């Protein structure tokens, strides 16, 4: 016995929710909290202090911004209950919370921890009656319906890449990259101070997030395309001011591929990503050739897979014909899947009760993890 | 707290009381006043 | 209104306007596919 | 008590008072000192040697004028006292000093051995029931309504703009400059006597007075004005001579823009409100150009707003839309918007015990004005 349960798609920027066998999630809003700069003495202004989405996009000037999440890990568990309170919201839900099924998502490549004060959380201040959550690329793997995939997301500071055959994932040729356009913002701004400008505060870091976002794309040769002059079409603020350029609408994003640039062992998402291919099968790679499953939001550049593309003809393989899927609602694909996941009579085996977790708790989530 | 209205033996009393209990567990999600939890304590005891 | 309040005393804007103001002006296609032969 | 408590619309160059609820500073009077300047022989003479209401702005040319505040701050307490005496006069109060809350005014950027002194003699002279010293700027958005608004005001004391964003002010954005219409007066005899007019006394002083509220006026534009053929239009004087007028009418208002030639360092009022706005955020300025707010007697001008709003022009930002309103009591509003603070039962934190400032002192209003 249930009732309809909601999808949480948590983008690690954005969460994003909304009720079972849906299209669309319901709601989609940001990961942070701001809390106001200048107090008052004069009488009659507002109150509150603690504020999510239009309100803190509404008035960002005092409430300084800060992202509690990391990688999925969470610092202000107490604030992301108040957060699922405001996701509780009359503008939100009005509904009630311990006597519904829900839905949130799961990355992997994370300490147990994380999902037993999860847990803690919603079987202790809450009395959800059933709930469980896995890996967000099944989800994306609904929304395509097929088989075999290579799923690669892409967070704000979070990417990882995971192949799966039939609904079984690789555990020994799965990666992860600690990083997307977190500190691709973040190295931004370096060039913003490397040619002189400051823009360290919260929001004002977010709106450079938004200028990135809007403006930013792929090179082909990035040795090569330096050779050029960017014109620098000035983009003018909201402020009214002059934005300059730089090589930023190509260089920046590509921080990715130079991690040793920006000081990391590491080598480069579709290196490691084929390096795990290379650790799977060989006759599955075959399959992933055109089950390449692409994810995340934070994908959107000019010219992505075809970049991606020229990096697919740098790992070239013994001369096998390759596909991409690339569709538009890649963030989206993880909120419907598990929608359609949560459209299905096969949670009765894929749930677990809240009296499992009365009568066990940690040990219900060791065991009856997956 | 119906239950303890329409009470009637030791049985149905004791695990109305335990019911009972269960719904005081709200504690945590109410932040309700302490000496006024005790007056309710106490309150629950002259029902009993 | 403070119409006789302002019979009172005499710091009233008369005849001028109290607003002054700054005048007017006038997708993701898939099927990348790296056909390797 | 159940009644009025004593709203004083603490006037730099002209103090008013009055009470709650009432839209009328029922006494409104310039901050000077009258006492005689001769000694009167014949038995049956007017005496009191100390003199305020219309006898002493009557014989001029027999009382001593002796002007008591200085840059917004007195330094002459006794005189303070003196007129506090005189708003406790029979032609004012015939009340005591417990009777009723006390609410005054201030301007910022002050020592805090103003207030100290201040309440000294407030609670060792009087034995006042509750007092209470802030902002009007508060009280002047309280007048429009508004909640947000940049207010600059223009008193004979000292000159200020405060940036409100719904009342958590912003210590490090508050700009205040110390000039006055007094100067304005003085240069004025400046120009008397390059044109060749004899005047140095008290007395003539507030006929210059006069004559700045009447005779002056603004020239809109700066420097095409300067060069207009003069006519030098004649006043005649109210004894009853006459006296010729010259470009001075409105020269002398743009020292108050170009200070630097009276070689006080500053950048123009314009420009300082300018400056105020710069040390903000970013697109909360955009509300400001909409948000200007007009304040203080010494803006009474004959083309002040539209030659103020050239000004703006020429500080213009980008292609934004700028709102500038401009109350009709550009000073008594503020006395009336205390009159609607003192009509709040919510004044918990503004009343003070006089115990209590026996216990702490000023420091305690310092917690509550900081
Ligand atoms: N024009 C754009 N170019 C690149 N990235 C974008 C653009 N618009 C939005 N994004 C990204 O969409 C991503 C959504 O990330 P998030 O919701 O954290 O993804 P996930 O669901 O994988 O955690 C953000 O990382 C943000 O940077
Ligand atoms: N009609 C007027 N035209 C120009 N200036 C005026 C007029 N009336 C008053 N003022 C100016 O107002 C100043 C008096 O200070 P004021 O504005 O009264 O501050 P407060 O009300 O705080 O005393 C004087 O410098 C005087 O020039």
């Amino acid at each position: 016995i249930a009732n309809q349960p909601v999808v949480i798609d948590n983008g690690s920027g954005v969460i994003k929710a909304g009720f079972a066998g849906d299209q669309i999630p319901k709601y989609c809003f940001p990961n942070y909290v701001g809390r106001p700069k200048h107090v008052r003495v004069m009488a009659g202004a507002l109150e509150g202090d603690i504020f999510i989405g239009p309100k803190a996009e509404e008035h960002r000037g005092l409430l300084s911004i800060r992202y509690p999440m990391e990688h999925g890990i969470v610092k202000d568990w107490n604030d992301m209950e108040r957060i699922w309170q405001y996701v509780y919201s009359k503008d939100q839900l009005q509904t009630f919370s311990e006597e519904h099924p829900v839905l949130l998502t799961e990355a992997p490549l994370n300490p147990r921890k994380n999902r037993e004060r999860a847990a803690e959380v919603f079987f202790e201040t809450f009395n959800v009656p059933a709930l469980f959550i896995s890996m967000q690329a099944v989800l994306s793997l609904y929304a395509t319906g097929r088989t075999t995939g290579v799923v690669l997301d892409s967070g704000d500071g979070v990417t990882h890449a995971v192949p799966i055959y039939e609904g079984f994932a690789m555990p020994h040729s799965i990666m992860r990259i600690d990083i997307a356009g977190r500190d691709v913002s973040r190295f931004l701004r370096l060039y913003l101070r490397k040619e002189g400008y400051d823009f360290h505060s919260s929001s004002e870091f977010e709106i450079v997030k938004a200028i990135k976002e809007r403006a930013c794309y792929l090179s082909i040769n990035p040795q090569k395309d330096e050779t050029l002059e960017t014109e620098k079409a000035q983009y003018y603020l909201p402020d009214g001011s002059t934005i300059e350029i730089g090589p930023s609408r190509f260089r920046a994003p590509e921080l990715l591929f130079r991690p040793d640039l920006i000081g990391e062992e590491s080598e480069g998402i579709h290196e490691v990503l084929v390096f795990a291919i290379q650790k799977s099968d060989m006759d599955l790679r075959r399959t992933l050739f055109s089950n390449i499953v692409l994810s995340g939001g934070s994908t959107l550049f000019k010219g992505f897979g075809d970049r991606l593309l020229s990096e697919v003809k740098k790992l070239a393989p013994k001369d096998v014909k390759i596909r991409i899927s690339a569709p538009q609602e890649r963030l989206y694909s993880t909120w419907i899947g598990g929608s359609i996941l949560a459209s299905l009579d096969t949670f009765k085996k894929m749930w677990v009760s809240k009296k499992e977790y009365e009568e066990d708790g940690a040990r219900s989530i060791h065991r009856k993890t997956f | 707290l119906n239950d303890l209205l329409s009470a009637t033996e030791l049985d149905k009393i004791r695990q109305a009381l335990v019911a009972i209990f269960t719904h005081l567990r709200k504690i945590r999600n109410t932040k309700y006043p302490i000496q006024r939890a005790l007056r309710l304590v106490e309150a629950i005891s002259r029902d009993l | 209104m403070a119409d006789p309040k302002y019979a009172d005393l005499p710091g009233i804007a008369r005849n001028e306007p109290d607003v002054y103001e700054t005048s007017d002006l006038p997708s993701t296609s898939v099927e990348h596919i790296i056909v390797n032969p």
